[PDB]
């Protein structure tokens, strides 16, 4: 049931490459600045979205700027590129409503951000992603490793390992001696020789 | 911390929470909260994010 | 972290070994402009501050 | 006897050439390649195609194996030269999961700062550095030798006995790990800012600059620091050697919703193409290369521009709502 | 490493002090003060200078 | 039976004058008192110097079977008087 | 680092006994016996040629990947140690992708691979208490005035 | 249609080492018999002599 | 388990964007072509047999290649043409010049035994189909088209009566009668045969080259259909490229003085930058096609290429020439 049980799952099993997505995941830090005013603060753990993702926050601490304090989250990771003002909305909770966010980071989408579309539940249900389709993959884990209780949603990609380079080589060198006529010159040693 | 409290709430998955008298003061100081969680964190179970 | 001390040492430098810490580096500062005329004439100093 | 025998070689940076040039090569409109992806043959391979063990057909090049990848075809995809980077081997100091986290050889490659057991330094973004020296107990490739000294002074690979204590640290030109002791030194290349690590990187491949996207910002790939003494360089890929280029695509259903309808039995074979030229009504009419992203076969003109790639596969079933991924990458 | 330290010869500014009275000994330091460490550190030393 | 595969006459370990067993060893020949091991090549890190016994597999047969001489028993004025008890406890077993 | 007064202490920490450390040469089908006991667990290490070998044995293959150098100790019925490791075995499909991890949580050490393995032959029994310590060895330019037994 | 093969699956459903698994005592003896016969110490000893 | 496959043409077209690469000034690649090592391999290197060592790719190998280099030349794009192995119908020499095996390429009007025709190029013809009876790869199999059927090399009994002709599309001598079926590609027109071509290799026309002139290389006759094609490598597939180069004494007279023991090895180098006084100052790519080593900033541009050779020695008023192939 840990992540590495996942990945190593398929490692024995599959032998290929899957990875799962949690939204923590391994990447953790923040830099936006938020003013919101005494927020419940449960919303730590639970993500928040603009146009361009939803990230969850481990915990928030709040400074003071003008006397309305400056909450400052903790976010995980970054789905799509922030933006100081952005139309934000927690996952978690429908009755908040956040400050513009300063800090900018991304994450990357073949149409990024916009408001994607049907987004499930608070669509979080954790992801997974391999080449190997499901079905194949689909009974086990849930019999190893993946939990009951949840559902999963599932992308796949695949890569190509090809080799141009060893096809190309140097095949051969050579070169030439040559007599420049240049003029300027007198004949003197030895004569005649090649005759048309 | 003085003793450490796990508990969830069914209304959010993929969190735990637990908690925590660090016994040197009456709330538990963060930069522990940082090094716990971290190193904590190694043990995850991967739907769940413990806090 | 690691290393007990207790009631241990004269030492200065086993300490110093590790007293975490922290060491040297470079970085690399602005343009420059010509007192006159050229740049390659100038030349550099800097004083700590 | 043979009187003239010579030696000769081409580095691998020449490998690095071709694609930085082929690189340049992928224009926008003009006398510059342009690239579409191709997908089709719903058509089964054979029955036993979904049962394990099942390898299709070997892909067949000619005029008659490209009208048949020609035929099949589902849909086809543009390639935008932004989805293309070089790439190295991905290698984290302290990665459990690969072998000997904590023991390098000389020139290897590391990326720090990309895990929390691999991360010295909070607030920046992954870091690379190169293995310039390894501790000097160890064994040697050639197994004639047991001093990694005498292992090198032949130049036989040599592995060191002593793991890695520290991931290495500091901008600093040299540095690794020199003055208080270790066997490792280790050299620092840049720093990678996190967000193209998380979109781009994987786990197996970092993703690497290029000198283009360099001279924009030698800053956000912390490259900005150093001391080149050929002035601005940029070509930092010669320095790392990097041979492999990674092409990332996105497939969606709603370009080709046909071959994404329920029930397909999915594409099994791929192929991509180069400078294709649009479907003409009228065949005097003047080619046209292909802007849009995605284009029905049929909005292609038949045969057009060349295709160098071709694929075959077990069936793939694409499904409408889902979104696929394909990379290809090349090591030239 | 940083340093409680000089105004030395006893001057009034330093506030450190040995006291010997009382048939005992009584020693005062001020509160330290330490940021910026980066890093993950165990224990504290007093390094006599 | 057991070497014959492998090998007869397998010298199986050098014993030490102490009775410590050195597996897996052999003297350069140079000096027989120093032991470089083995797979070593030698002339590197000899895991011993001295004279030590080395044990043939024959007699390493006999210290086995040796092993075995002294044995545990109950006495046989109590096998008797044992012997109904746990007779009567396998009725209590039977049921 | 040596100290003014141009002597040094070290810190350093020990264990009983003598080691061995055993060359041998990689096959693929041969148990590796140590047939010695005495050998303490934690007290082994192998290099395989150019490498020193984890064991996850107390850890957990499912953590790291296929392609892990590694090791496992485990017992010889006859009560002496062999020990072994997996197969992560690797394999590259033209160059172009990265080295392919296959099979199971280790990596397989090539045939003909040298192994060599470090280890303590140990009496336990007495190890405990044992006060009274002396400098056995002799290290050139570096002379041991005192050894200050249960320091810091 | 149905299932094609490459020598697939492995050894039945479950785990039979079957050189324990018990055979008909004829055969048995037939196994056992032929044993006996072909043993280097008499090529000669006919068996079916009862 | 999938399969997947690079068309030759990829080859021709690594080239294709290589030879765009090659740039006159600016943010394109400028190429330089190096010769060192006056210093002796070993006493023997002169020897007969004497094979160098085999060459070292490293920051070090560079140093030393980049420390005795000798002298230094430019690469202009026009020394860079496609090429593909020369074969001329009916050559006595070489063995079955009458012998042609499908999709050959075949030279006419080279030579009096090839020409048929005057006033005209060389020409360019591939040879679709071999006659009948003739020999398979594959022994098991005695039909040309079974052979071939099955994909298994065949080679033709019968000999070609004549090297082909006319611009036609397949001519092929199919009418009247032969073995062999011919289709016409282009004509070189003389100029640059000669000047061009090894008797090995002939030279192969650029597409912007031939975009010029399809008369002059006699591509204007055919039947594109694609209005303007040119792309017309692409059906020759070449996959290789010659390097042209010229040394000479003249440039670099200090190596040419009489007694020189030679250049040993051979680099080639990419995109160098001008020597400058003050490393403050800015770079400049390098124009001139001859530069002392000197003249080059130390280490500039990349040398892709690197080459050893038992000792050659060049003398004044000598004029050496290099070729260099690359199979891509």
């Amino acid at each position: 049931g840990i992540e590495a049980s996942y990945k190593f799952l398929f490692k024995v099993l599959y032998n290929e490459e899957v990875e799962i997505e949690i939204e923590s995941g391994a990447g953790t830090e923040y830099d936006i600045i938020v003013q919101s005013d005494s927020l419940t603060e449960d919303l730590v753990g639970q993500t928040i979205y603009t146009a361009t993702g939803r990230c969850n926050v481990t915990y928030i601490e709040r400074s003071y700027s003008n006397g309305k304090l400056q909450w400052t989250v903790t976010i995980h990771n970054l789905l799509g590129r922030l933006i100081a003002g952005q139309e934000v909305k927690a996952e978690r909770l429908p009755s908040f409503e956040g400050e513009i966010i300063r800090g900018v980071k991304g994450k990357d989408l073949l149409q990024n951000n916009i408001d994607y579309i049907n987004r499930s539940r608070s669509y979080y249900v954790m992801k997974i992603k391999s080449n190997l389709p499901s079905s194949r993959w689909k009974s086990d884990v849930i019999r190893f490793v993946h939990p009951v209780g949840f559902g999963f949603i599932a992308i796949t990609l695949l890569t190509m390992f090809i080799n141009v380079g060893l096809t190309l080589k140097h095949t051969e060198t050579i070169i030439n001696k040559y007599k420049n006529y240049k003029w300027d010159s007198g004949l003197p040693t030895e004569y005649a020789d090649r005759i048309a | 911390i003085q003793a450490v409290q796990t508990f969830t709430d069914s209304t959010k998955p993929g969190y735990a929470f637990i908690a925590a008298k660090p016994k040197s003061g009456l709330y538990l100081t963060t930069v522990q909260r940082e090094d716990i969680k971290n190193y904590l964190k190694d043990y995850n179970l991967a739907p769940i994010t413990p806090s | 972290e690691s290393f007990q001390f207790s009631p241990s040492y004269v030492d200065v430098s086993s300490i110093s070994n590790f007293i975490i810490g922290e060491n040297e580096y470079h970085e690399i500062q602005g343009s420059i402009q010509q007192v006159c005329k050229d740049i390659n004439r100038v030349y550099l100093m800097e004083s700590e501050g | 006897d043979s009187s003239v025998i010579y030696r000769a070689i081409v580095t691998s940076k020449f490998r690095t050439e071709k694609m930085l040039n082929f690189y340049n090569s992928i224009g926008s409109g003009p006398d510059k390649n342009t690239i579409f992806i191709t997908f089709g043959r719903s058509e089964p391979w054979s029955s036993n195609e979904n049962e394990v063990g099942f390898a299709p057909p070997y892909p067949t090049d000619s005029v008659l194996g490209v009208t048949d990848m020609w035929t099949h075809m589902m849909g086809t995809v543009k390639v935008l030269p932004s989805m293309l980077d070089a790439v190295i081997p991905r290698r984290d100091w302290g990665d459990t999961r690969y072998p000997d986290p904590y023991t390098f050889r000389i020139n290897d490659i590391v990326v720090c700062n990309s895990a929390p057991y691999n991360a010295t330094e909070s607030g920046a973004g992954w870091l690379v550095y190169r293995c310039l020296d390894v501790p000097d107990t160890g064994m040697c490739s050639i197994a004639s030798l047991t001093d990694k000294d005498e292992c090198l002074k032949l130049g036989g690979k040599w592995t060191p006995s002593a793991r890695s204590m520290t991931p290495p640290e500091g901008r600093g030109d040299a540095e690794g790990t020199i003055e208080p002791g270790d066997g490792y030194v280790w050299e620092y290349l840049f720093e990678i800012p996190p967000d193209v690590s998380i979109n781009r990187c994987t786990n197996e491949y970092i993703v690497v600059p290029w000198p283009e996207e360099l001279k924009e910002d030698p800053t956000r790939w912390g490259y900005e620091d150093n001391l080149t003494w050929q002035q601005d360089d940029f070509g930092l890929i010669y320095r790392v050697k990097a041979n492999t280029i990674r092409f990332k695509a996105y497939l969606d259903s709603v370009y080709f919703p046909e071959a994404a309808l329920p029930g397909n039995k999915g594409f099994r074979q791929i192929s991509i193409i180069t400078n294709p030229l649009e479907a003409k009504a009228h065949p005097n009419d003047p080619n046209v290369k292909a802007e849009k992203d995605y284009y029905d076969p049929e909005d292609l003109m038949r045969h057009s521009g060349e295709m160098i790639y071709m694929e075959n596969r077990p069936p793939i079933i694409m499904a409408m709502d889902q979104t696929e991924e394909i990379n290809i990458l090349f090591t030239f | 490493t940083k340093v409680i330290e000089n105004i030395p010869e006893t001057s009034p500014d330093r506030l450190v002090h040995e006291y010997w009275d009382d048939g005992d000994c009584t020693i005062v330091m001020p509160n330290v003060k330490f940021t910026g460490f980066k890093k993950y550190a165990s224990g504290m030393l007093f390094y006599k200078a | 039976q057991k070497y014959k595969n492998v090998g007869g006459d397998q010298i199986v370990y050098h014993v030490n004058e102490n009775g410590e067993k050195f597996y897996n060893l052999i003297s350069y020949d140079d000096n027989p008192y120093v032991w470089y091991d083995k797979g070593d090549k030698a002339r590197k890190y000899p895991q011993y110097e001295g004279a030590l016994a080395a044990v043939d597999t024959y007699e390493a047969a006999v210290l086995e079977n040796e092993k075995l001489r002294q044995i545990k028993i109950i006495a046989k004025s109590d096998i008797n008087s044992f012997m109904n008890d746990l007779i009567r406890i396998m009725e209590k077993s039977y049921g | 680092i040596r100290d003014k007064n141009n002597q040094y202490f070290p810190r350093l920490k020990l264990a009983q006994g003598r080691i061995v450390r055993t060359e041998i040469i990689y096959d693929k089908l041969t148990p590796i016996i140590i047939y010695d006991k005495n050998i303490d667990r934690n007290q082994v290490k192998l290099y395989v040629d150019g490498a020193e070998w984890i064991n996850w044995t107390r850890k957990s293959m499912v953590h790291a990947g296929s392609t892990s150098t590694i090791y496992y100790m485990r017992e010889t019925i006859d009560g002496n140690t062999e020990f072994y490791f997996g197969e992560g075995e690797i394999s590259v499909n033209a160059s172009e992708g990265a080295l392919t991890a296959n099979y199971i949580g280790g990596l397989k050490p090539t045939q003909n691979s040298t192994i060599v393995i470090e280890y303590i032959s140990t009496n336990g029994a007495d190890a405990n208490g044992a006060v009274g310590f002396s400098y056995a060895d002799t290290l050139t330019n570096i002379t041991v005035i005192n050894i200050n037994e249960n320091p810091n | 249609a149905n299932t094609p093969v490459n020598y697939q699956l492995t050894r039945t459903a479950n785990a039979i080492p079957e050189i324990f698994v018990g055979g008909t005592f004829a055969e048995i003896k037939q196994n056992l018999i032929e044993w006996l016969n072909g043993q280097n110490e008499f090529l000669d000893y006919d068996f079916e002599g009862s």
